[PDB]
């Protein structure tokens, strides 16, 4: 979730699979990132959603 | 004809106009800041 992700931050002692679950979490959020800035959402459509 | 070419003429279909394309700026409304609890300090009122 959002919290966990941010339990395997702040640490820098983690497991590879702790670092590799944080990169997924953090490549879905780049992929969400350009899912929304490329279709074009200004969030009032997006949120409701 | 006699060389197989035809007569009448042939129909010229309209071809569609070049559509306007639009956009819109959907707007959103978050809530306003609401006050905090106040608290009373120890100095006077020019210091505060």
């Amino acid at each position: 979730t959002f919290d966990d992700f941010m339990i395997i931050a702040a640490n820098r002692d983690r497991s590879e699979n702790e670092t590799s679950n944080m990169v997924a979490f953090c490549q879905v959020l780049g992929q969400l990132s350009l899912i929304v800035r490329n279709i074009g959402l200004s969030e009032n459509e997006l949120t409701l959603l | 004809t006699i060389d197989g070419q035809p007569l009448s003429l042939s129909l010229y279909a309209t071809p569609a106009d070049p559509s306007m394309l639009l956009s819109a700026a959907i707007t959103a409304s978050q809530g306003g800041g609401d006050l905090p609890h106040a608290v009373m300090p120890m100095y006077r009122f020019p210091v505060i």
